[PDB]
């Protein structure tokens, strides 16, 4: 019948990635080959998705032209952008960084008015956008792994779970900075990244201990050790929302009396949603669907098991 | 190669000749779990059987020198151990103005009953399950042992559960086959509902299952099991969220001694694992359910 | 008997008799603690309309004292000042964008807005329960509120689940009309005549309550015997939610003796309690906070 | 009707009281004993045990083997056990019983032959009064005694329901002198509580009764000892215990309130163990219905208890 059918009862809540039933409906080109990469989970992290996104939507914004009857506050949400939403919603289920960029994005439009230039209106939106690229994702990646880095100290032992772009930055840093220390990666056997993030490491000239799974965990997780986790969004309630396994590696740490350390840029900061279980928020492997075979992308780490939060916020 | 024509070759095979070719297969890895420990008493009743001796203590000295060896052969593996050491104390205490014969016949029928007493370990156990396991029960099996898959399996004839499924790594790409499907394929069939995880980190769905069940590979005195690689995942996972975390072995695979401290590191092997006692809450056996401060007792009689 | 009547007619009735009135009702205890908490503003509303104050000050003291003396009359509800102290702030508001009937109408129809935001805080609190139940779940409701009760029946709209009713004391049956309200539903509901919790907790995947008020730490009032689920509920690592409006959110922390002991009522350290369900949505003890600034 | 019928299936497998005339023949003791276990005038372990005891005495002593076989094959299959078994069917069989019956058939067994029946049978007639004397009164006495001498003057001691031992043991202790506050917490359920909190402040012992465990953190303060009995130990250490019980131990533990429990040995089951409150449990005979439904047994987690007070 469909995919959904086949799904366990308790999972069948949980949105799963469709791809494309591809038809192409009046969308941009950018935003067109943005929601297939989305759909080829080319790109996977929630911050690469949101850059790609905007850009696409920069692109969108600047070929549009207002219809001369019509004001570009009360034609281009409605006409242009949310086309541009739902084809990618459709594309791939949005994560948190997105959403929170759309709704902000709408925000500043509807403050336009019909009385307004629409030159005025159009570079007030793009020098929103190279702002939001610049200071949310650029500079605060910079920032973050700065920072994050200067917590780290010779001779640590910091562990991490399969490959973050603000993990993977910080400890490229820290090897920068003169520092000598030891990195144990572990991985999704189902992943498998953080094999090339260690390969990365070593070039970097960190000695390195790889882990094709989370065996043996109590092992490589010593209170001595200092662990250092991405994901892709933090609640309200402060639980991190993160690639499955992220949980138990902060779990594992935390009950083994190590630090645990999450890096985390402030555009993924839901302010709004509050979830307790894994179960609330999460989103169904395409391949692993079935009954036979099945897995979840996403896992919760309540906060009991995070010692500290690194953002882009210094003061 | 076939673990049942190594038997052919034992039965009609040279001692030295089966003692190295068990050793290889060992190595190899083939044999797995409760079939090692049988596999071990066969050979030490064919060593008995054999084995260049006019008096106790070389009977002692080559089921020592062959147990030592097959010791070395798995470390991964120390029932072996235990085995040896119950042969062993079983040729002491029938030691005592008799013929060896005597001796050997006596001793070689003894291993016989250790043989069978390892034989229906499962079935003793099984028969605990249906108390273990209630109606509409969610159990979390962790890469089921076979000592396992029976349990669940008469488990399921007189109760209805559902059995969640969790595997350390994805299946091979050659094997192009997914995982336990005989043993989902039985339980369906008694009308037990499973869902079967690609997931490694269990954390997602443990507050979800009502209890977490595996086998173990040895139980030391101290408490500590050894088990396959990543069901430390589970029971610690099950550990924090209060679920009950039941460990199936035989009194045979009971170790008398607290774990070497590589062992307890984790370092054997790594496609083992150390698990603490205190994330075990019960050990259910084929004499019934043995708990932390009586186990020291039982490993004394084993040996 | 019960008070439709009295709401037609508190108009009719001169403002002290209806005082007296509520104040009877109060002690009564009948009405329902969200039902109360409209009683109040309707009531400072028609205080409003019909008492003698000739300026700003006046409507002050006028609706503290009539909300002081409804306030000992039921010590138990806390809704109560928060109420009183609401209407107060709007007027306050209104002098400071500063004449008395333009200041009267403005007073009247804020209590409205006030009043209806009252009425409709169960169905906004109960558009989350989709969220917040998942298919196969288990809820144990403890002394299931009106607002608990439309929260699980428009739960089991979109999910199929299972309610496990726990009340603290036996009947002098229980809920059997939102029980098989729910069956009807096609939810499957078990009703407990245990008082103590701690043997099911393990097999319940969650506890709801509704709560009478919310503290600043993030202490609650509840029902006595809630105490015992919740803390039940916290060791087994079952989420704990909280069903609130949030103009029960008091502006207080508890009293002392609040927090030593209770009883009729009983008290939940904020510790105990993982997610409160407001109207304006699901609130973090942060934005518990944040949202006390909101509300006053 | 089929009571076990309407049972949700989470609770189904859980054993529970069936009324019961329409019986097979039987001691007239064992069936009084039996049906005053049917109507819960009997419901404490130790005094189930203690009757089925003198019950089971007497039929030993009308027994009398049949001529030209052995007393040993004889008495266990066609006596003992139907008595056995008619209990069970009145009400489910405390462990009590149940050690108590093996130890029983572990005696008869010991039998033989060539054994003669005047001395077998009262070799199991004071091998009874030895069991009901020094595992049941001397043990109840003893640990009374300890108890008592663990109380000291101006200490709060918190019961749950009305346990026979605590009951002793409060009473010991303010004959000797000894001067306490007494908490009684109540399952609204039983009852029985109240009719404790009454005997005791005959005793002179002040008293405040709760009637349900509503508002436990405030009556179960840090300074405040928590006395405890149940109806048997598992063998990993919890305690299985009539209902509430165990919340009023995790109450007191959090509070850091002491948590004692007393027991005798004769009820400690080395042999099974329990990890949660389904695995062993029986459910309320009219509350067997999905509409209203109840378990009689909590079990509490050794996590929970500070210390076990025996008579060893």
């Amino acid at each position: 019948k469909d995919a959904r059918s086949g799904i366990p009862e308790c999972f069948s809540h949980i949105p799963m990635a469709k791809r494309i039933p591809q038809a192409h409906k009046d969308v941009h080109p950018a935003v067109l080959a943005v929601g297939q990469q989305m759909a080829t989970f080319a790109l996977k992290d929630s911050i690469s998705r949101l850059k790609a996104t905007l850009l696409a939507f920069r692109k969108v914004i600047e070929s549009y032209e207002t219809p001369k009857g019509n004001s570009l506050s009360r034609h281009f949400v409605p006409h242009v952008l949310n086309p541009q939403i739902e084809y990618l919603t459709e594309c791939r289920p949005m994560c948190f960084a997105m959403g929170n960029a759309i709704r902000l994005l709408k925000a500043k439009v509807n403050k336009f008015d019909i009385n307004t230039p629409e030159d005025e209106a159009k570079e007030g939106l793009l020098e929103w956008i190279d702002f939001l690229i610049n200071e949310r994702i650029t500079l605060a990646e910079y920032v973050i792994a700065r920072n994050a880095a200067q917590s780290i100290n010779d001779g640590d032992t910091i562990v991490t779970y399969g490959r973050h772009r603000l993990v993977e930055k910080t400890l490229l840093r820290a090897r920068k900075e003169g520092k000598s220390f030891n990195v144990t990666v572990l991985d999704d056997p189902y992943v498998g990244e953080g094999k090339e993030l260690a390969k990365v490491l070593r070039h970097a000239g960190i000695p390195v201990l790889y882990s094709p799974n989370l065996g043996g965990l109590r092992s490589k997780v010593p209170a001595a050790s200092n662990v250092f986790l991405g994901g892709e969004a933090i609640f309200a309630n402060g639980s991190l929302h993160a690639p499955s396994g992220t949980a138990d590696v902060a779990m594992a740490a935390t009950n083994a009396g190590a630090k645990v350390i999450v890096l985390c840029e402030t555009i993924n900061f839901d302010r709004e949603r509050v979830s307790v279980d894994a179960l609330t928020y999460n989103e169904i492997d395409p391949e692993r669907n079935t009954g036979d075979c099945f897995r979840l992308l996403f896992d919760n780490t309540h906060e009991r098991y995070i010692t500290g939060v690194i953002t882009e916020i210094e003061f | 190669p076939s673990l049942a024509t190594w038997t052919k070759s034992l039965r009609d095979q040279s001692l030295e000749a089966s003692i190295e070719s068990l050793i290889f297969l060992l190595k190899r890895r083939q044999v797995t779990g409760d079939e090692c420990a049988g596999a071990i008493a066969q050979l030490l009743r064919q060593v008995v059987a054999k084995s260049k001796w006019h008096d106790v203590d070389q009977l002692l000295y080559r089921v020592q020198t062959a147990g030592a060896r097959l010791a070395r052969a798995a470390p991964h593996e120390p029932v072996i151990g235990n085995i040896v050491r119950r042969v062993l104390g079983l040729i002491r205490d029938e030691a005592s103005p008799f013929s060896v014969h005597a001796l050997r016949s006596e001793v070689m029928d003894g291993i016989e009953e250790i043989l069978d007493e390892i034989n229906q370990a499962d079935d003793q156990i099984a028969s605990f399950a249906e108390i273990q396991i209630h109606p509409g029960d969610y159990v979390l099996a962790y890469q089921p042992s076979k000592t396992v898959e029976r349990f669940l399996v008469k488990a399921a004839s007189k109760r209805r559960f559902t059995v969640i499924l969790a595997s350390l790594n994805p299946p091979a790409p050659g094997e192009e086959e997914q995982p336990y499907a005989a043993l989902r394929k039985k339980l369906n069939a008694a009308g037990v509902s499973t869902i079967n995880l690609a997931s490694n980190g269990l954390m997602a769905y443990i507050p979800r299952v009502n209890k977490v069940i595996f086998g173990a590979k040895a139980v030391y005195q101290n408490g500590g099991l050894l088990v396959d690689s990543g069901a430390c995942i589970a029971a610690q996972a099950a550990h924090e969220y209060l679920k009950p975390v039941i460990a199936l072995c035989g009194v045979y695979k009971f170790c008398p001694e607290d774990p070497s401290d590589e062992v307890s590191r984790g370092e054997l092997g790594t496609t083992t694992d150390y698990i603490p006692p205190d994330l075990v809450d019960v050990y259910l056996t084929n004499l019934g359910p043995q708990t932390r401060h009586h186990l020291g007792g039982i490993y004394a009689d084993h040996y």
